[PDB]
Order: C-alpha cells, then structure tokens, then sequence
C-alpha cells in the first residue's frame, strides 16, 4: 500500500517496493451478436428528400454488410485470437447459429453450450432485426413511402451509426480491433457482463474497480455474418492472481569515474523491469509496455512473461547472492543519462557532460559528481543533463537511499568484458577466469622464455 | 473507532419503493467496500448485492432487477434501494462492511445497527 | 508590453557638433536562441516615411550614413551622431521587436 | 492448398510449404479529386436555428478547407510517397488541374494525362460544388435566407461528413493516411477502380479476392486543394506475382541437454520468416509483418525483402549443403520458450523448467523432455511452459515430424562461439578451426615446453 | 536555403546542409476546460419519438461523465506529463477549480494563478453547462415535455458530439491522447493559444507556419471531473530555438569488392541521424522518428536528443580528426543495399548482386559496380538493386560528389573487427594495436622457439 | 528593387468600416512578413498586427477585437480592415515588411508610401 523505493548505489539500481499486481493468466470469450435483416430488395418509389436519405441509409446499411462479408471471407481473422478463431470456426457449423439465436431470443444475455463442449455467454447488444422490419420495412414495402416523421431517420442511424462504426473499425484492422472501443462494447454493457462472469468475487472486484486496463488488455475479433446474425467474440482478460505483492526494478549504467577517455566500463544490471509473485514463483516482465501501472497495483500480463524461481529476488538485495545469478550487460559508452524512477530520479555523469538538479522555486540546486546518483522526488522537480531535461516526478512515498561501493570497482578495465548484451555474474565470472588463464598461460610463456 | 449509521423508514407499503442510508465515519469509503445483508425473521442471513471501492456495483441474481445501490464518496455514504416489495421481503437490513482484495478482510466484520422492515400497508 | 524609453524629447544642437540619444528598456531585450538583441533605431524626416538606420545596435541598413554609429547593452542602448548634418533634421525611434512591438517618444533634432 | 508443414529435429526448426504467395512489387496512383465550392461570404442574416445550424455546418466546411489548405502548404507530405509526390509537384503546375477539372466534367472516371508524360486515372469521388453551389448557395444568396426542410440540413450534414473525416484523419496523420480508410476511398469505388487499372485479368481477380489486403497495404497522401479542386493520390499496390508457391521457416533455439548451468550452448538459425518463388530467385522476408496471411494466401511487400539464390531452398532440407550458406545465431540463454508453427507448436526445454501439453477435454496430456520437441495441432489443444501459456493453431493439414540429430551435438561447447547474431555455417567452420589453430599453436607452445 | 547534399566516397556517406531548425526545449500546459452540467434526474413523462432521442442522448451524455469519472479515477493518467499531471493534483486541491471557474466567468480564456505558484492559461473550449442548463433543462422540468423542434435535437447531439468523441478517444487511450486531435483543441483555437503564450515572437511566428507538427508534437492529459468541470491539460511545445542551423548524415555500408565469400569487411558510420546547433553546442538525435522535417526546417525535440561539443561538427569533413572521435559499426554481412537521400541515393553492391539506375523514360540508364556509390536525383529517377526498387526523391537543390578513397581499404580484413554494434576510430585503432600486440608476441614466440 | 502600393480610402465616417490594401512588388509575399504599424500626427509609431508567410495573425491585444488582416500569395497582396473605428484612430497607416525567423534581417525596412485616414463624418 505504501511504495518504499530503494536506491542501492552497490549497483546504483533503483528497486519499488510494496506494489499489489494481478496479473492476467486466461482469457473468456464472450460471443457479441447483432441481429441483421436480410433484406436487399426496395419496391417502393418514392423521390422525396426525406425517401432518399432513408434509401442512403439502407444503403450505407447494405454496404456495411458486405463489407462485414468480405471480412468473414477473410476470417479466421498465440493465445490471443485462438479462442476466438475457435469459436468463429464452431459458429461456422450447422445449427450453432441457430442454437445461438434460439436461446437469446427470450433474453439479451444467455449461457449457450455448444457442440466443440465449451459453454460460453452470449450477449445481443443491438438488436437491427427488429428496428428494421418493424419500424422501416412496412413503410419500404408499400409503394407510398409514406415517412411523414424526420425523426426515424436521424433514430435509424442512430441505431445504424454502431453498426458502421463497427464496420468501419473493422475493415482498417481485418477484424481484429484493440484496445476494445465503446462501440465493439460500452462500458456499461462490459460491467454488465463483469457479473455474469464465472469468477470469483476478487476478480469481479477487481476488474471493476479498474475497467480501462480491462479495455486495454481486451480484443474483438470478427466471427461470422450469416443467417441475419453478426457475430464477434470479445476476448476478455482473466486475472488469476490478484493483490499479488509486485515491484519494479530500474537501472542505469555505472562507468568508472576515470577523467582520460577509454577508461570507462560500464556495468547495467539487464533484468530491467517487473516482478510479481505467482504460485510461489516470480513472474519477470522484461517488456515494459505489458505492465500497466495504476496508482498501486500494477497490472500485468503473462502472454510474454519468464517464470523464475523465488530466491531471484534475494538478487535484488544481494548481488552476489549464491542462490540466483544476476544479469548485467559489460559496455564502454559512458554517454551521461538519467532515468526517472517512481520516487526520484538516478543519473548517471561521465566525461566533461554537466548535470543540474533544480526546483521550481529555488531554481538550479544539485550539482552531480561523476558516477551514479540517487536523487528524492520531494524537493527537487526537475534535472538536466547536457542539454537534455528530465522531469523527476512528485509521487508520494518513503525513499531510501542505501550507500553502496560501486560493483564496476571490484572489476580491472582491462580483462573487463565489452559489449555483452546479456551476461551473469557467474557468467562474467567465468569469463574474467579465462581471460586470466591466457594471462597465466603468457606468464609461463615469458617463464620459459627467461629460463631459455 | 469506525460506525454505521443507517436512515430512513423501514416500514413500507407492497409493490413500492423502500429507500435508505448508511453514513459511515472512521474511515474513508474510498477503501472500503460496502455489502448489504439481510435477516429475516426467525432465519439466517442472506446477501443483496454490493458496491465496491470503485463505484460499481454487483447485485444478487435474484434482485438484480430491483435492487440498487449507489455511494458517494465525499459524503462517505451509501445509498440502497429497492422497488416491487412485497409481503416477503420484511426483514432486517445490515449495510455491512468488507476489505479488500485478500482472504485477511475480516469478511463482514462492522456491522450497522441494523434496520427493521416490515412490508405492509 | 516592454516599453520604451527614449531621452531626451528634444535635442537642440549646431551642424558639426555631437548628438547622442539614450534609449532604455523595461525588460532584457537580449535573445537566449541566437544570442541577439532586437532593438533598431529609425530617422523619419518630417513628411517622410521612416527609414532604418540600426538593428542590432551594432549592424546599419544598407545606404544609410556612416556618422549613425550606435552601441549599447542589456536593457541601455545609446545613439550617437559623430557629425550632426543640415539635412538629418529628423525625429529618431528607438523599437524592439522581441516579444511585441512597440516604439518609443521621438528624439527631435534641431539644427543652429 | 494442402499445407504439409515439416518439422525438423535436425535443427527443430518447422518449414510450412505450399502457400500460394501474391507479391507486390509497385504501384498504381489514382487521383482521388473531390470538386470544392470557393465560398467565403455568407450574406444571410436569420435568427433561426435551422439557419444557424447551416452557418455552423458551413463554417465547419470553410474550417475543413484551411486545414486542408495547411496540409497543402505541409505538402510534398522509398517508393512510399515519391509517385504521390511526383503527381503533387505535377498538380502544382500552371494548367495541371486545369485539365483534369476539365476533362471530368462528363464522367467520374478518366484517365488523363499530364506534363510528367504519365497518365493516371482520376476518380471524382464526391462533388461538393455541385451541391453547394445548386442547393446551399440560392439559400444563401436570397435575403430572405428561407432554409425550406430541416433534412436539406440533414444531407448537408451527411455529404459533409466524409470531408470532415477526410480532414480530420489527415490533421491527425499529417497528410499522410495508412491504412486507406472507407472515407478515402470505399470498397465498392476501390472495387471499381480496380477494373479499370491497366493489369492482368489475374491481377483484377485477386485484388477482387482480398480487398483487406489491399488497404491494408495502400496509402492516400494529400496532394493540393486548388481551383475548387482538393486531390489526393491513393497509390494502390500492384501484384506482378501471383501464386507463386511461398513457404514460411520458424526457428526454436536448440541447446544443450546438460542439467549443469553454463554448459548450454543455444543455436537459432536466424533465416527465419517468409520465402517466396519470383522470376527465378528466393525473395526472402526476415520479419513478419510485412508478409499478412489470408487462408494459404500469402500476401507480401517487396520492399524490405531481399533476393537470393534459388540454392537456398535446398538450404531448408539440407543446412551442410555446400551450394548455399544458411544464417544462424550463436547464444547462451536456455529460457525454455515455444514458437507456434502453423501445424503445431515447437517447445524448447532446458534446465529445471516444466513443460506440458493438454487438450481441453483429456487435461494435460504431454510431458516435454530437454531440448526442442515439436507437437501437432490435432488432440493436443494448449501448451504450458514455466507459467505461460501458448496455443496451438487449428488450421488443418498434413504434418510431417522427421527424425534428426541435433546439430548442437556435432559443435563442442568449449569452441562454440557465443552472442553472435547472424553468423552462417560456413561463417562457423574456420573461427573453430581457428579456434583449433589457436589450440595447434598453443599446442606448439607447451611443445615449446617440452621440446623447446 | 540551398541545400547542399554533400556525399564522401571516403566513408559513403551523405551529409546534407542548409536545413533550419527549430529544436524543442519547452512544454506549455494550458488547462482547457469544459463546463459541464451536473444532471441526474429525469423528470419528462412522455413518449414522444423526439423526447425517446433527447432521453438517449442526455444518456449517452451521462455515460460519457461516468467514463470520465473513470479516467479520473485512473489518474493520475518523462517531461511529457510530469509537468502535465502536477496541474491535475493542484486541481484537486479544494478551491483550484472554483479560483479556475470563477476566473473564466467573465471571459472564454483567461490566466489564472494556481496554489502551485504557477499561472496557466485557461480556455473555455465548449460551454455545455449553459447549453444543458437554459435550453434542454426548462424541458425537462416541465411535466409537458415538449420538444420545440427536432433542430433542438440536431444541435442537442451537434453539440454533445464534441463531448462524445473526447470521451471516446481518453477510453480508448486512458486519458492520455496524442496526436492532439481536432477534438481535443481545433486549430483556430490552438492558434489562439500560441498568440496568448508567453514567448519571442519569432516562437508565435514559427508556431503559426507549422501547426501540423505542433500538434503531432502534442499531447492531452485528462486531469479532472468535478465541480460541473472537466479540465484537461494540453501541453504544447515550446520552441526555444529557432532557424539554428541543422544538417542530417546518411551512412551506407562499405565493404570490400573482393567476389570471393568471408573477405568482405563492412563499415558503416553508427553517428546518423540529425544534428543542430544550440548554445555552441551539437545536439544529436540518435533516431529520425523525433525528427520531422518539412521543405527546409527539420522540427525536432530534444526530449531524446543527446549534447556533443562542437567540434563533432569536423568529424563529418574529417573522419580522422583529432577533435572528435567518431562512431561507426564493423559488421560481416555484405548485402547490396540502398539508402535513399534527400538529393539522390547512396547505393552498395557487393558479390553477384546486380543494381540499376533507371530514369522514366530512357529506362534503366545506369549499371552499379562494388562498393557503395552515390547517384544524384536529376536525371535518375528510380534505383532497383537484385529485386528490391527504391526511388530517389526529386527534391531541388545543389548536389556534390566528392572524390574519396575508402577508408575499408586502409583496414586489413584479417584484424579487423566484427559485429561491433557502435565503435569509435580511437576504439578500432586501439583494439587493432591490441591484436597486432597479439601477433607480435606471437612472433616473440615463434622467435622463443630459437634463441634459447 | 522592391516596393509597396497602397490603395483605398483613408477618410471614414466614426464607428464604420476601413479597409486597405497594400500590393507588394519585387518580392515574393510567401517569403517575407508583412506587418501594419501606425502613426497618430504628432506621435510615434505604434504596432497594429502582423501576418506571417503562413497566413497566420497576431493581432495587437488592444485591437484584436476589431483589427483584421489577410494576404493572398498568387496577386501579392495584403489586405488590411478595421471595424468601429473611431476619432482617436486618426492617423497614418504604413503596410511595412520583415524578415525571417532569424536574427539577420532588416526588422522594418520598406515601409509603404503612407496612407492618411482621417475618422470623421
């Protein structure tokens, strides 16, 4: 509940704390239909202005179908579309239809079983069917078009407008829309079906306290037009674990503070980014664009997530810990940077580059040394370095600064390894080993040499 | 100390409206959810929906047509409602506290004093 | 609006003498971007159109009089005529054009 | 048709084949020109709402027709944008509009030709002076200002409507809009123009197959608002190739067996993606965006794809052949991590993580052992690694599994090279070699040891 | 003015002059605020079709404020907001928004100084609340409930139209929106904004000639609902250089004519990209996305952008100039490949690989040999390298080919490096020293073998 | 060389409309600002707007209400009008030039022939 940032300048890498996750572990696939009207025929003549918008409208109507055709000719249209593309395929079976229509008939939202043995809630979110041969095809059929209300017009596309918006959206994505939009499904209608999810009550509670995570993390994907039905299936997320204690992980380059040019190694933790506990494992997200983060619970999402065991995150506080081996990329660009944690800001300053932190008020106040350093997000609300100008954020929390001899000193320069994308500490170790066997191998070269 | 007050009347004509209130004080609604239990005489509790920290709201499948709930949270009260009440549904209505998204909740912990009401005409 | 100061109103004074008019502004006229200073200096002879004479307070326009030489600094710019002629018998703006534009009162020259 | 998609455990690497490829290699520029009214003065003085309804609608359209008007002063906003531009440079010429709005006076297509000696066909998609100026204007011109029906309003509004999208999707793309919407262009006019480029009949009969495609590979660039004339150029792909038989590889790392940490030695080959037949040569796509799939069709951009030898074909079922030199990478995490093929899925294991197969109905079904394992997609239904979860595709059709040695066995662990990217196997043989020269050398000098 | 695309055959690249630039060192955030009206009971008792439209779209209206609630529960919603989300908790504050609503009575914009120390600008975009209130209200409370006329309800949706679609755009982006649309803040309106900004006049000139990339440069942060208020942050550039002097560097790879396979050593400068002059200093952008270029000034932010001392200026004329090190790659992969420039097209072809240089109506006019080249863009107007086809852009202006000796040649390709992702000169001449080190030791070696 | 034409009345009945035009030979209007700066008799000079190479203004604060200024590339022209003008407006109108975003440029060179407007009826 309480966000305790802790800055260790051992590796001077920032790790949050205190973060309350849920991660996503499944998917439900909810079979949004829209009743159609076959209709493709007009008999009525009729050459007022108020006929021929209406007769725009069909066809606007007419051609939003086939357009929805050509999608299903496209259709099928891992883990993110399959259940979706399952059902589109079972819907696409003899009489599922069918079944589909009978049970929704009575009500707007049913349970239906289907015959691939999976049940699944299907919910008539427009009803078009009904509009169109109640209300318009009595008056399209009678050779008077007698349409003395404007109003209709405006209503018909009114209940027309979801339908193109619908269309459209589709056709620009070939049927496969994300983040879910208001009109695939309204918030409203999404709450709605929030309930008649089988669920426990901490998820209905918790993907109703955060909704737009929930359209963030969603997909509709078309599945077939026939038979006066307009099927798609909304893949709603599904959070197994929720409140799961989570946090964030930052890293910036640590360079030797050497003034001469060439000198400088530099030593960046990689396993950059999240971590959540899961069924006693630790769920690492290196991706930072998967993790969306609320106020205090980071919502996440395992499509791309690692497994790791626990003690991985006895790393974070010990480097050197035997039980998990930490990652760490071994460059030499010491390029002077910052990165903006959630309760401060590190920087990191190499070479002749100058770094300024400065208040709003009290204008330019910190000076940074070389190296890099930890700086509060209270009292200091901005930093530039070079020319460069990062915003340190005013979140509020404890921040705890820890001293903490720097990891690249304990390291020569010279057998130093460069340009390791991703290494570990045994790793870097090994390789510091075998650097040094060709050193000793040399040493007995130059022995032999002296004694002959 | 956290308390419940509830407000308004309890005694209501069949087939009509019964409104009331849980003003809550000790802490804030913005953390707590807020259920609404319901006794009837010479009988065991049952639930009649929720509302939770984040203004939703998820009734019973029985009275889901019916009952309604809403909160405000600047005034830290709760607002419960139902409509079509009949000879049944005299009871007695508890606005019922929660916690969070974890087992270590104290489930229904602070209950309100508790309002009697008795569906006549 | 940054306003312009210019002084003195009037300046009378004999052909071959030296006329110097000092010009000051409310706020620093000196750009941050291209490292200038946007003030200019303009002579209107009586029923004529202005015409530049300095921007900058360093650079002239092209075809302008030599003897029309200012220099100055921050928000204190001045003027200076190092041989005052019969026929420059005119009245002087001193203008900035950095975040509006504006003009000052008019330094009149009268020749004895 | 019958996608026989092969697995090899040589390399665990799946080959699918027959695909019947439809390659772009350029394009066809329309000039989408729609006819402006150039009106500025309104002369109408009313109170009414209608009247002011109008006002409000026709100061959108003047508003529409600056924005357009700075977009044109953006203008000219490879091969993505230089024949938009071309014809955007040619439009800006003295007489270039001039004939194009004269020679469409009669009809809503031609094909014109301007000073560039190019000839292109010019759809005239919406004609908004001929309404303006016959229904609006009157209104406006009277002093009386009697707007006659509300649904005069209506259609104003609508007919407007496409222009203000229009506008808008280019405000916000900076003249530049991908994929073409149905406001630039609907389906049923793209569908029109496509029969009268001047193509194949095989050409015209698969842009008719995949409109999707289509714009989902187009572009609409804003060219010039002149002369009551706003054009744009909608530069529609053009197929040179048609089935051509296409094949897609998909890569699993392969490593070592060895429980112990650090022993593991990852090989990915690195020609993953589409290859595609064409005049005689493999043009090979390296990522997979730019190739979409539609039901055994591929559809692929030539753009980012390369050519090469047809000898790289004999490179999928023979990786020691010496007529081609196959691209792989050299690494050493063992992340276990699976890749879904078309027909199955591969799943690499190593260390102590879990793998498991399961089919919704029978649960989890299969255990995976170490190393890269490939699996069908008919009775097994869901693969879980670690904690996540992967499908695998329903797509129907033959799959053959082919017994192979891992090729990681032949290469020594101690000479394996590491973190390399796109090495080649005739790129790996003499670094080993050397690597074993460096050894024969060192070999001379514990003999310069012994023997002195 | 001119642009003076220089090319050096030395390393092949292509260094283009005489661009103005415009770099981006600010952020201005205006609240914009939108009145709305605090409606939640409806007390009409008819049936009325119009009264059943009005009733829909005071519902969608409301819907659009509950989402709104939402995305305000969602916020707080790295400079980009770090100054955009310190005005949504000021706003918080009890009495911000009453000073804000008060302050905007008289006026539709307005400064108004805040409890943050800090004076925004406010702009009253769309006055809802009074439209709400004085038009549909009195219709509302009236037991009647008599539409005057279906216009009132033209205008009703017209109206709430704006409302509904920034709505839908926050959903959908969860607040945080960007480009900023016409919705957000129209174009005369941003106009506007830029007059009543605080800057040099040359910033409201240079604004006013670009507003399409002031608003791809754009953002809009929802801040709050509350108080019958809606206040979004929409933080504008701030252009705190103007016409400074920048020039962009094309790099192409060079690599050996040599035919026969593993002998091709390939450098390619990794410095590309945009440079500008800032306060006697270069600013570096490492990606082209940041900068967008209109017909001579290359609108840039140096929210990414990296300080270098001048003279890195004399690398790009003197690549072994002891003032700056310069930064390239040494990779194997020797693929013929084309980068098209601003005046023409650098183009290299290596192994059996075929390039051709063809203009439109004399057809293919040119043949490539080994080695990368320069083509200019008049006179040529289309580059096909193997089966690939890029063009060359026609724009107008001075082009110089310089004579230049490659500097792969002065590399030996036994010493040379591999796969180094981004080297220096010093770099590369210190790793060569050191592997000449190396063979002379080996040598001291082979001389051990004597001596004795 | 380069040179501005002014046109139009200058003498204006109070309280209506006065426009002005100013044609610019020598230079291309896409190229170089055109600004409007005014002089009471018996004053100095003072700023009455601006519009860019773009076809944006920025209008004086005091006379933005009122003021309204626009160009055309194709004839290089410049149009100038003001609303409401009264007795105090008297004064002479000059459609003078610019230079370009940079420093380096002659700020107010070529200044029309001037146009005297006399607001009286």
């Amino acid at each position: 509940q309480n966000i305790t940032e802790e800055f260790y300048q051992s590796t001077c890498s920032a790790v949050s704390k205190g973060y309350l996750g849920a991660l996503r572990t499944g998917w439900y696939t909810s079979v949004i239909t829209i009743e159609l009207s076959n209709i493709k025929k007009n008999k009525c003549n009729g050459t007022d202005a108020k006929i021929k918008l209406i007769k725009q409208e069909l066809d606007k109507y007419k051609n939003a179908v086939t357009d929805l055709q050509l999608l299903m000719q496209s259709t099928p249209a891992g883990s993110a579309i399959c259940s979706g593309v399952a059902v589109c395929k079972v819907l696409h079976l003899e009489g599922e239809v069918n079944k589909i229509k009978s049970a929704l008939l009575s009500t707007n939202k049913a349970v239906v079983s289907l015959s691939n043995g999976v049940s699944v809630l299907t919910f008539k979110v427009l009803d078009l069917k009904n509009y169109i041969d109640k209300q318009l095809l009595p008056i399209l059929n009678k050779q008077s078009c007698s349409i003395p209300n404007i109003e209709t017009v405006i209503e018909f596309q009114q209940k027309n407008n979801r339908l193109l918006e619908i269309t459209r959206e589709f056709s620009v994505n070939a049927g496969v829309t994300t983040p879910v939009s208001t009109y695939m499904l309204t918030n409203s209608e999404l709450l709605s079906l929030i309930n008649d999810m089988p669920i426990t009550n901490d998820q209905k509670k918790l993907m109703s306290n955060n909704v737009q995570i929930v359209r963030q993390q969603s997909y509709s994907i078309m599945c077939i037009i026939k038979e006066e039905v307009l099927a798609y299936v909304v893949q709603l997320p599904l959070y197994g674990v929720i409140d799961t204690p989570c946090w964030k992980l930052h890293t910036s380059p640590l360079c030797t503070t050497n003034t001469k040019e060439g000198s400088n190694i530099c030593l960046t933790r990689t396993d950059r980014g999240w971590y959540c506990d899961n069924a006693g494992s630790v769920s690492f997200f290196p991706q930072a664009e998967t993790c969306k983060v609320q106020s205090n619970r980071v919502f996440c999402d395992t499509m791309n997530s690692r497994t790791l065991p626990s003690e991985v995150n006895l790393c974070n506080v010990d480097i050197f810990n035997p039980k998990y081996d930490c990652k760490i990329m071994t460059s030499k660009t010491d390029v002077s940077s910052s990165v903006i944690t959630s309760l401060g800001a590190i920087v990191s300053c190499y070479g002749k580059t100058k770094c300024t932190a400065s208040n709003k008020n009290r204008g330019i106040i910190k000076t940074f040394s070389n190296g890099c350093d930890y700086v509060s997000n209270k009292g200091v609300d901005t930093v530039s370095v070079g020319n460069t100008l990062y915003c340190v954020n005013k979140q509020e929390g404890q921040s705890l600064y820890v001293k903490g001899e720097p990891i690249i000193n304990f390291y020569d320069p010279l057998v130093f390894p460069s340009d390791e994308f991703d290494a570990s500490i045994s790793q870097v170790n090994e390789k510091i080993n075998q650097s040094l066997a060709f050193i000793r191998k040399s040493d007995e070269l130059l022995s032999a040499i002296g004694g002959y | 100390q956290v308390q419940l007050k509830q407000s308004g009347p309890g005694l209501v004509a069949p087939s009509q409206s019964l409104s009331i209130t849980c003003t809550v004080s000790g802490f804030s609604l913005t953390n707590y959810d807020i259920s609404w239990i319901r006794q009837p005489p010479g009988k065991g509790l049952e639930w009649l929906g929720i509302i939770w920290t984040g203004g939703g709201t998820y009734y019973n499948s029985a009275f889901m047509s019916r009952l309604s709930i809403s909160k405000d949270n600047s005034k830290s009260q709760v607002f419960l409602e139902m409509n079509s009440l009949q000879t049944d549904d005299t009871a007695i209505y508890y606005c019922v506290r929660a916690g969070a998204d974890y087992y270590g909740s104290s489930p229904l912990a602070y209950w309100g004093q508790g309002t009697l009401v008795t569906v006549s005409s | 609006d940054i306003v312009m100061t210019q002084s003195p109103s009037s300046l009378a004074v004999s052909a071959g003498e030296k006329v110097t008019m000092s010009c000051k502004s409310s706020q620093s006229v000196l750009n941050s971007s291209n490292q200038k200073n946007y003030l200019a200096w303009y002579q209107q002879k009586p029923g004529q159109s202005p015409k530049l004479l300095i921007y900058w307070a360093s650079t002239r326009e092209s075809g302008v009089p030599d003897r029309f030489t200012g220099s100055g600094s921050g928000t204190d710019f001045t003027l200076t005529i190092s041989s005052v002629q019969a026929e420059d018998l005119a009245v002087y703006y001193c203008h900035q054009y950095l975040y509006s534009y504006t003009f000052g009162g008019g330094t009149r020259l009268e020749i004895k």
